[PDB]
């Protein structure tokens, strides 16, 4: 980081969302 | 290793068509997997928008050869050791997004050495995740409608 910590914190979140969505 | 290869074709085929905005022409699994892929990886993109640039943005992505720091981006996303589709489709997609961007800055990039670097975290870090439930028909299953 700190941009990579960022753009990593956002894909997760981004992708946790999309995950529960689907789950 | 079929799994990486399979994996890998399927990936590169998605940033691949999503760069030029055209598709290919020639197993039912990976057909499936990339209808999926389309999908959802489609889907992801919208409402995040605004994320997506914002991320490109601060990435900083030189060339179509700068992969180290998505690399690293994605090992840092799997690093408090959850691992989920969701996650994976998010990280493909972002890819994809990524390809499309190096395509507006040099119509002649290959979209192969970001393909491989997603490809790579994929299967070497998760090998053992996706063979317990049959690689991609543990994707296909989990986002079908
Ligand atoms: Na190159
Ligand atoms: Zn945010
Ligand atoms: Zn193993
Ligand atoms: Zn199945």
């Amino acid at each position: 980081g700190r941009p990579e910590i960022w753009i990593a914190q956002e894909l997760r979140r981004i992708g946790d969302e999309f995950n529960a969505y689907y789950a | 290793d079929e799994l990486y290869r399979q994996s890998l074709e399927i990936i590169s085929r998605y940033l691949r068509e999503q760069a030029t905005g055209a598709k290919d022409t020639k197993g039912a699994t990976s057909r499936k997997a990339l209808e999926t892929l389309r999908r959802v990886g489609d889907g992801v993109q919208r409402n995040h928008e605004t994320a997506f640039q914002g991320m490109l943005r601060k990435l900083d992505i030189k060339n179509e050869d700068d992969v180290k720091s998505l690399s690293r981006v994605m090992i840092h996303v799997f690093s408090d050791g959850v691992t989920n589709w969701g996650r994976i489709v998010t990280l493909i997609s972002f890819g994809a997004f990524v390809a499309k961007h190096l395509k507006t800055i040099n119509q002649e990039s290959c979209i192969e050495p970001l393909a491989e670097s997603i490809t790579d975290v994929l299967v070497r870090t998760k090998r053992d995740w996706l063979v317990k439930q049959r690689g991609w028909d543990g994707f296909v299953e989990f986002f079908h409608v």
